[PDB]
RNA sequence: UUUUUU
């Protein structure tokens, strides 16, 4: 190792960048702060309608040919349906101990009774869009008074 | 596993469905285990779980429940405890309507009163089949002490047909009369394992009603060694490599030593104050027979089925929830009934062992025989 | 294929799928679902903010829809999943995205083409189009709605127009109107409708507000639209209604990260105290810009309060949940998705040089800088411009530096400082003090000033001019309070000068009324510099050992006592090792140096253990060789242990071992040496006593010819050094004199002649005599030891 | 706010008095964090049970706050250091069995405590049960089952 | 909620001093799962673990000085060691004999590394280049050159045409072997690194450096995704898992962690050794993992599928 | 004075 002296020598004149001068804080920097809400908008798009499903020969089945048909158990969720068509779950997830999904029906229960028979295709109910618009949420008091759009 | 389906077995004891997981996968293939710390393999096509673990995940989807043909409950005869009778019935009404219903069960009264609300809690029939004569039968005798050197006298008071005999409670009653702590015990087990050693009925479960007591007269009994040499080397090879994985501190210290001294001369304790790596061992040195006299208590009586030569009591009533209640007959049942082997004895031998006062023929014959139970319903709210 | 696809598991559906593919290769469902796998991987990819990854996967998705498309180009999910593909890629930051589409999708099927942002998005509006005009459904509706909505914000949101976008939010706002009367029984669609009514262009809150109550109407369970209330609520300033929406919308979903953000975003209106803790929950959960730029904002903020190094806030926070690093990725993730925001550059180099990465803290300030070439405020590119050239100059290129201190106002402190410095580095000293005196100009914070005394002490030192810095130094002095910098660099300074008066004095007034130096360690060095200055020489270990008798603590003490014995009163070796070994225990970081010590020390003793194995000099060495292999002290402890071990082994009179390693070390010790910034007599005494050592090994192994070439070329590299050529008579003189044979007395006395070149060295002396020896001249050999005699005496 | 101040060695031994299924006392060579860590944990508890027997329920407050049966707090505490086992067998007379049956029973809570942390929203809390519980299952409390293996 | 692990074997004193380096080899293309480690010895030792223990094999030695690196082949029986001995003498481990002998010091070769073929043999040297040598096949056909510093781990990527090394200072570099052009350099922490590794696949490369962090970069950009720091002190060694989910880690504060890459968190930590753990391995289908340490001891753990 | 599970 180099004797104390030159040690020193070098440890305190080599230069003046060990001062506190010139050290990281003796700055006082300062940064102004720009919140961005309307970043938080969030939307989720729509399912696909379609599955190109196989043919099958009447007898012995055999693949025809692949044809594509309608789906019917979309817009079905893990965490707002009860039945053995839902989506599969999020992912690999902890077996045990879950909040915010549904079991399955359990078993005396089945509880589909509906037929809702409209079918139709051009179903358009002439919604109104511009004359008395609902501003109370689910549970509060009261929402907002926006002015009219023209 | 011929239908590619998938299964779920499910036992409520914790150190009930290591043995039943050990057998299912040494049977065939694929078995799974998870408990409250264990998870191996949860892609299996036998879970073994705990019943608060199905019904875990039967509140919440957990997507097993889409592949189960078959739901084993195992000893469905756990309804009838008081905080966790509640658990088999919620997990009973959560069940979908797809997965068919297997309950093993013990023999219990009314049994079409339980399968019928189950069959029209769902829509589905329920079949009942129950049976009788279990082979090699039990005589319970009893045991008094006298001549405790060598000599040992067994009165017998039940029979392999069930006719009480009060003629050797006689017997017993008139002895007791012409007769007039830890010392006389001593002299007391002294003289069983002299009478029980003479013969071949060797291999000795002990019921003792107090931990303390439990080990205390393994320790004061202090001269067996009933085992041969190459019996010392295989208890000791098998004892030190399961034991020498772990590290040094933790394999000297009290219990681990004193234990193993016990376990030398072909002695056991089974009680709740050991380290469970110190239960395991005990079984599993006990389940080939080579240790021969276990001091158990009660939860070697419940979590396994395992028949021993020579199971013997040591009292009348036992302090449960501030009670000193006696054994019910449903509870001695169980205990009792794992007295006999299987092809290795004509019969099986359980021995009482009233040493304090007189026995009390009329409560002893409640407890000896008697309606095990019916099947109550402890359903109770919970947050 | 399909069922692993379904389960996730992306990775062994698509080889099932490939294997499939490799047998044939028109089949339509195999390409279908290669497809869709890429895009879930691609998608997967966006979620953490890894955009390129995306682009690939994008890219390799629209290959196989249109491969699949060539076949039947009837279907339409295959229409609409291609749509899918290409609009997924928003908000990916352009410059970032050129995708090679190729054939039929750009009507004529002619080679491959490279698309754009707004190109791709237009292809993807296109497709959406074509896929509804054969099959007419609402959920094909619902998403070119969104296409749409997509394209009119890429355009504005980079500037290129406003007022020529209408057409295209009418015709958003058509699609979804379309699409909500077609089925008017689905959260989703109110949903989108609300959320585009609420654009910036169209700015229709009423409407926005009534779809997402519809929604919410429609399906309860809906966080997303809750959320977008709370955000709607927020805006508009009615912080408890947002607050009460967003803490009802957590309580129906509690990992969904908006609501967090929006909770945070509300507690830091209201100033509460657990603001800094929700956005560090906010950045466990995913990575969201938002919630990234307030934990980076709050971090750097709470790290510049000076008073907080005591209160639990900064310590447990700050470091025990590591909050420095997890900032400095936040913000790594941050800039690259968003890429023209100058205060998001300027935190990640202010923590970037927090954690002494300082290149890239540099590149941090450069980008900065590229941004704010046109801006209303000047002010902040000139801070921007100090920063940047600091960083620059801490590490090399001064021109550089220089240069970026030349483009700015120099009128503030910090600014002139930091072109002093620069100027200093690079030589320059004249100009370097004259910055140091302009900068004495304007001062304030009398601290300030006794450091920029210092300073200009320090460079006209450099020149020379010994006594004006000494003057200045004790003017600094004279101030109303002195700094343990002014005094602790009077001393080194009184020391550089071979007098210790003025030192002993600075030595007393630093010790006198200064204990808020934490140190510790420099004041023992400067103590004992100051005695060995004297040669007293045994003081010294006293001194030390002393030091570390008030503070047993402290490893680095006991390597210092370490190093000490070894150079100095070489007597107490065991204590000495013993220290060293006690140094390596008390840490690990310490381990360099101590064990080197240590080596030595045992080196020094002897052979004074019980021929113990694994605690032998050379074990220790090697330990310290594997800790740091970087200096030339190890190797050159690695020559000493060999050849020590070499000669135990003949005492013991066994075997000679380890041959021939000579060569490899010293080449070592000279690649090593070329490393290091200035010690140039230690370095130098240190290359000259292994290049002396690895000769004596080779002559000692038996390689003559190898010492001869190396002495050979190391005296035709340089002119000559009466050392080596000493080295170079004695390899000569091996072989002669090792069988007896008569010499001529002109050797003799050029080798006599050699010796007296190169005296004040004993061991050349002792050598010499056994020459004598060997010949046969005893009372001239017993003269050459008295001569070595007297001058190790002297 | 009763936990979340503490030393993640603190709350394990605090939450010790929840599991141990064995009679129970104070303490009294125990750190005055910790002696009114209990307190407060007691005062909760007794909230609860007034809230529950202040609405129509039927469980006197006593009853609900005598689950409460601290005695392994300073064990646990002592444990949660780097103390091999057999200085706690020796410390108290509990049998070594039934303390590492307290001691498996609350390794498993203050993991799913670590994984309730992350939905309440406290990461200083997530943070300091993802230390307490990696720092309590180190040796022969947790040896793996002889029939798994 | 965490799988079964645990310990399975012990060996008590393996060599007389510290084990430097580990290689874990299921060489043939049967069961064979031979474990190689070298010492502060001119020991070797050659271990098998056949059904529940390791049997020593072979003992052999040539070397001089302590063993800092060891190597074993997929393809051959073959293994390589380097010292500071200067020599690369490469063994043959069928009759546990020397096959050759290259001559190389500390500005020659550090550590070792195959080819993914079990070809080439690329060491790190001293001025900062890596040296390729050819086995079986002579000495240095060619040298990837980068103007840094002191170079220390060497790596491979798993399906070739990428090579890394880490440095002294902390600075990374990162070559493709199609055509031996610096891709990048990343610049990762600012001390020494001495261990890096690879994923399978080669997508992720993980980095261990001397402060306690664990850098997750990502390939085929400068892309970070996360720093990992749960340790006290050094960190040494980083093994990467068979399957792409986890990755071990030994640290100089006598701790064995297994992190996964999913989620950036510790699941399970191996109190097992009492000095400082110079090396982790895993072993063909990732079930098991070898830790030598500096005190004389061979752990193998049990990490369930 | 016994026993038990998330």
């Amino acid at each position: 190792a180099p004797d104390l002296q030159q040690e020193a020598e070098q440890l305190f004149l080599s230069s003046p960048a060990w001062l506190p001068l010139h050290g990281v804080e003796h700055s006082a920097r300062k940064w102004q702060r720009k919140t961005d809400p309307w970043s938080l908008l969030a939307v989720l798009g729509a399912p696909v309608p379609s599955d190109l499903q196989a043919q099958r020969h009447p007898t012995t089945g055999q693949i025809l040919g692949y044809k594509e048909v309608l789906l019917e158990n979309t817009n079905l969720s893990a965490t707002t349906s009860l039945s053995l068509r839902r989506p599969p779950g999020p992912a690999s997830q902890s077996l045990w101990g879950n909040p915010t999904q549904y079991p399955f029906w359990p078993g005396g229960m089945d509880e589909p009774t509906i037929t809702d028979l409209n079918t139709r295709e051009e179903a358009e109910e002439e919604i109104d869009f511009e004359k008395d618009l609902l501003t109370i949420p689910p549970g509060f008091k009261k929402g907002m008074d926006f002015a009219p759009k023209d | 596993q011929k239908h590619m389906t998938r299964t779920i077995y499910t036992s409520p004891i914790k150190a009930l469905s290591n043995q039943k997981f050990r057998d299912f996968r040494n049977t065939f293939g694929d078995v799974g285990l998870l408990t409250g710390d264990v998870q191996l393999h949860p892609e299996a096509s036998c879970l073994i779980m705990t019943t608060e673990i199905l019904r875990s995940m039967l509140y919440s989807g957990s997507d097993v429940i889409r592949d189960l043909e078959w739901v084993i409950f195992d000893e469905v005869h756990y309804i009838n405890d008081v905080e966790r009778g509640v658990v088999w019935e919620e997990v009973l009404i959560m069940l979908p309507d797809h997965v068919s219903i297997i309950l093993l069960s013990a023999t219990v009264p009314n049994a079409l009163e339980f399968a019928d609300w189950i069959g029209r809690l769902k829509r589905r029939q329920i079949y009942v089949i129950s049976t009788v004569t279990r082979p090699v039968p039990l005589e319970h005798y009893l045991f008094t002490g006298n001549s405790s050197k060598t000599q040992g006298e067994l009165f017998l008071l039940l029979d392999s047909r069930g006719a009480f005999h009060t003629k050797g409670y006689y017997a017993a009653v008139e002895a007791k009369k012409e007769r007039m702590g830890p010392a006389q015990d001593r002299g007391v087990y002294l003289s069983l394992l002299a009478s029980l050693r003479t013969r071949a009925q060797l291999p000795v479960v002990v019921f003792t009603f107090s931990r303390g007591r439990c080990d205390e007269q393994a320790s004061g009994l202090t001269s067996l060694d009933l085992t041969t040499s190459s019996e010392k080397s295989e208890i000791h090879l098998f004892l030190q490599r399961c034991l020498a994985r772990l590290r040094g501190s933790d394999r000297q210290l009290p219990q681990v030593l004193h234990m193993s001294e016990l376990l030398n001369r072909g002695l056991g304790v089974h009680h709740s104050g050991i380290l469970p790596i110190l239960k395991e061992i005990v079984e599993m040195l006990f389940s080939r027979g080579l240790v021969k006299v276990l001091f158990a208590t009660e939860t070697f009586a419940m979590g396994v089925n395992m028949p021993a030569r020579t199971v013997v009591f040591d009292s009348m009533r036992k302090h449960d929830g501030s009670t000193f209640r006696d054994l019910l007959p449903g509870e001695y049942v169980q205990m009792a009934g794992r007295a006999g082997r299987r092809g290795l004895d004509p019969t099986g031998t359980v021995i009482l062992l009233c040493k304090g006062r007189v026995p009390e023929m009329a409560d002893l014959h409640r407890m000896m025989m008697g309606k095990p139970s019916q099947l109550q319903s402890q359903f109770r709210l919970t947050y | 294929a399909a069922i692993q696809q379904i389960l996730g598991k992306y990775k062994e559906a698509v080889a099932q799928y490939q294997m499939i593919i490799k047998k044939k290769e028109d089949y339509v469902p195999a390409l279908k679902g290669l497809g869709e796998c890429h895009l879930m991987m691609a998608k997967a990819a966006l979620v953490d903010y890894l955009d390129g990854k995306a682009v690939d996967y994008i890219e390799k998705a629209l290959e196989y829809f249109t491969c699949a498309l060539q076949h039947r180009a009837d279907v339409s999910c295959l229409w609409k999943l291609a749509g899918d593909a290409c609009t997924c890629l928003y908000a990916v930051a352009p410059s970032k995205v050129n995708v090679h589409v190729l054939g039929v999708l750009l009507g004529q099927k002619e080679g491959k083409q490279v698309l754009k942002k707004n190109e791709l998005l237009h292809l993807g509006g296109r497709c959406y189009g074509r896929a509804l005009k054969l099959m007419s459904t609402s959920n094909t509706w619902c998403d070119l709605g969104i296409n749409y909505y997509r394209q009119a914000q890429h355009l504005a949101e980079t500037g290129s127009n406003m007022n020529d976008l209408k057409e295209l939010l009418e015709k958003s706002l058509h699609c979804l109107k379309k699409a909500v009367r077609l089925d008017s029984n689905n959260h989703l669609y109110w949903n989108a409708l609300g959320v585009v009514a609420c654009y910036s262009g169209i700015g229709n809150y009423a409407l926005a507000q009534h779809c997402f109550i519809k929604s919410i109407q429609s399906e309860q369970i809906n966080a997303v639209a809750w959320t977008n209330l709370g955000v709607l609520y927020l805006t508009n300033e009615n912080i408890e209604q947002a607050h009460e929406a967003f803490k009802m919308a957590q309580s129906l979903d509690p990992s969904y990260l908006m609501c967090w953000i929006g909770q945070a975003l509300i507690a830091e209106a209201v100033g509460s105290y657990d603001t800094m803790d929700l956005f560090r929950h906010t950045t466990e959960l995913n990575m969201h810009t938002e919630g990234a730029l307030g934990y980076a904002y709050w971090v750097c903020t709470t790290l510049q309060d000076k008073s907080n190094r005591e209160t639990e806030l900064y310590q447990y926070n700050i470091l025990q949940m590591n909050a420095i690093p997890a900032a400095q990725v936040i913000l790594n993730k941050y800039v690259e998705r968003i890429q023209n925001y100058a205060p998001a550059f300027t935190m990640l180099g202010y923590l970037n040089e927090h954690l002494q990465l300082k290149k890239e803290a540099a590149n941090a300030y450069q980008r900065a800088i590229l941004l704010l070439q046109t801006a209303e405020d000047q002010d902040t590119y000139n801070v921007a411009i100090r920063n940047y050239g600091r960083l620059l100059c801490s590490t090399g290129e001064y021109d550089k530096a220089i240069q970026a201190f030349k483009s700015t106002p120099l009128e503030v402190l910090e600014d002139i400082i930091g072109f002093a410095l620069a100027l200093f580095m690079k030589g320059l000293y004249k100009e370097s003090s004259k910055a140091y005196e302009r900068a004495l100009s304007i001062v304030e914070s009398e601290q300030d000033k006794a450091h920029i005394l210092t300073a200009l002490a320090i460079t006209e030192y450099k020149q020379g001019k010994t006594d004006v810095a000494k003057t200045l130094l004790f003017k600094c002095s004279i101030l109303k309070e002195p700094t343990t910098e002014s005094l602790q660099a009077l001393c080194a300074l009184g020391l550089a000068m071979q007098d210790a008066t003025l030192s002993k004095a600075a030595l007393n007034e630093l010790l006198k009324h200064i204990k808020h130096k934490d140190s510790n360690y420099q004041r023992c060095l400067l103590t004992s510099a100051i005695y060995a200055l004297q040669g007293r020489s045994v003081a010294v270990q006293k001194q030390i050992s002393k030091a570390v008798h008030s503070n047993p603590g402290d490893p680095a003490l006991w390597s210092l006592l370490s190093r000490v014995v070894a150079q100095y009163a070489q007597r107490n070796a065991k204590g000495g090792v013993v220290a060293g070994n006690v140094a390596h225990i008390l840490d690990s970081n310490h381990g360099k140096k101590a064990l080197l010590y240590t080596a030595v020390n045992q080196l020094a003793m002897g052979s004074s253990s019980a021929e113990d194995e694994k605690n032998t000099a050379l074990k220790t060495i090697q330990k310290a060789a594997l800790l740091s292999p970087g200096d030339p002290a190890i190797w050159a402890g690695l020559m000493a242990a060999c050849h020590a071990d070499d000669k135990l082994a003949l005492v013991n009179n066994t075997q000679p071992k380890r041959i021939d390693l000579y060569l490899a070390l010293l080449s070592a010790v000279s690649a090593s040496i070329k490393d290091e910034k200035f010690f140039e007599n230690y370095n130098q005494s240190l290359e000259k006593w292994s290049l002396s050592q690895a000769v004596t090994g080779l002559i000692d192994t038996g390689r003559i010819s190898e010492a001869e070439t190396l002495c050979t070329k190391n005296l035709k590299s340089n002119p000559d050094q009466p050392a080596v050529i000493l080295l170079l008579r004695q390899v000569q003189c091996k072989p002669l004199l090792e069988s007896q044979k008569p010499l001529p007395d002109a050797v003799l006395e050029e080798l006599q002649k050699t010796v007296m070149s190169n005296s004040t060295s004993v061991p050349a002396w002792q050598w010499l005599a056994h020459v004598y020896q060997s010949q046969g001249m005893m009372r001239a050999a017993e003269m050459c030891y008295r001569k070595s005699l007297q001058l190790a005496s002297q | 706010n009763a936990l979340s101040t503490l030393r993640p060695e603190e709350i394990a031994a605090l939450l010790s008095g929840l599991v141990c299924q064995s009679p129970g006392d104070a303490g009294d060579q125990l750190p005055n964090t910790l002696k009114q860590g209990i307190e407060r944990v007691r005062a909760v508890a007794k909230r609860i049970g007034e809230v529950q027997v202040a609405c129509g329920l039927n469980q006197t407050v006593e009853e609900f706050v005598g689950e409460l049966n601290f005695g392994l707090v300073e064990v646990v505490y002592e444990w949660a250091r780097g103390m091999p086992f057999s200085e706690l067998a020796g410390l108290s007379g509990t049998p070594e069995g039934l303390v590492v049956r307290c001691i498996q029973r609350l390794a498993e809570m203050c993991r799913s405590l670590r994984g309730a942390a992350r939905l309440v929203g406290e990461p200083v809390l997530g943070a300091k049960m993802e230390t307490a519980a990696t720092l309590l299952r180190r040796d022969i409390v947790f040896a793996a089952s002889l029939y798994t293996q | 909620m965490t799988n079964q692990y645990g310990i399975l074997f012990k060996q008590e004193q393996a060599h007389d001093d510290a084990i430097w380096s580990v290689a874990w080899g299921t060489n043939k293309k049967e069961n064979s799962e031979t474990v190689v480690t070298g010492s502060l010895d001119d020991l070797v030792k050659v271990w098998k673990w056949r059904d529940e223990r390791l049997d020593l094999q072979w003992s052999l030695e040539g070397h001089q000085l302590g063993v800092v690196s060891v190597d074993i082949s997929h393809t051959l029986p073959i293994a390589a060691s380097s010292s500071l001995d200067a020599h690369i003498r490469l063994w043959d481990l069928e009759n546990g004999k020397q096959i050759k002998s290259i001559d190389a010091g500390p500005v020659d070769a550090w550590t070792l590394a195959f080819s993914p073929d079990s070809q080439y043999l690329a060491t790190g040297t001293h001025v900062g280049k890596v040296n390729i040598f050819g086995v079986e096949s002579g000495k240095k056909e060619y040298s990837l050159d980068t103007r840094g510093k002191f170079i220390l781990s060497i790596a491979y990527s798993p399906d070739g045409k990428y090579l890394a090394s880490g440095a002294i200072d902390g600075i990374i570099n990162i070559f493709d072997i199609a055509t031996g052009k610096l891709l990048h350099t990343l610049e990762g922490h600012a001390m020494p690194i001495r261990s890096l590794t690879f994923s399978p696949d080669s997508q992720l490369l993980v980095t261990a450096s001397d402060d306690g962090y664990i850098k997750i970069y990502d390939v085929q950009h400068a892309n970070l995704a996360g720093t990992l720091s749960g340790h006290a002190s050094w960190v040494l060694n980083v093994a990467f898992c068979p399957d792409d989910t986890h990755f071990v880690s030994s640290s100089s504060d006598k701790s064995v962690k297994v992190w996964d890459v999913g989620t950036r968190t510790c699941v399970h930590t191996f109190f097992d050794h009492q000095d400082q753990v110079w090396g982790v391995k895993y072993n063909g289908n990732g079930s098991k993992i070898v830790s030598v340490g500096d005190d004389q001891e061979i752990h193998i753990y049990d990490c369930p599928i």
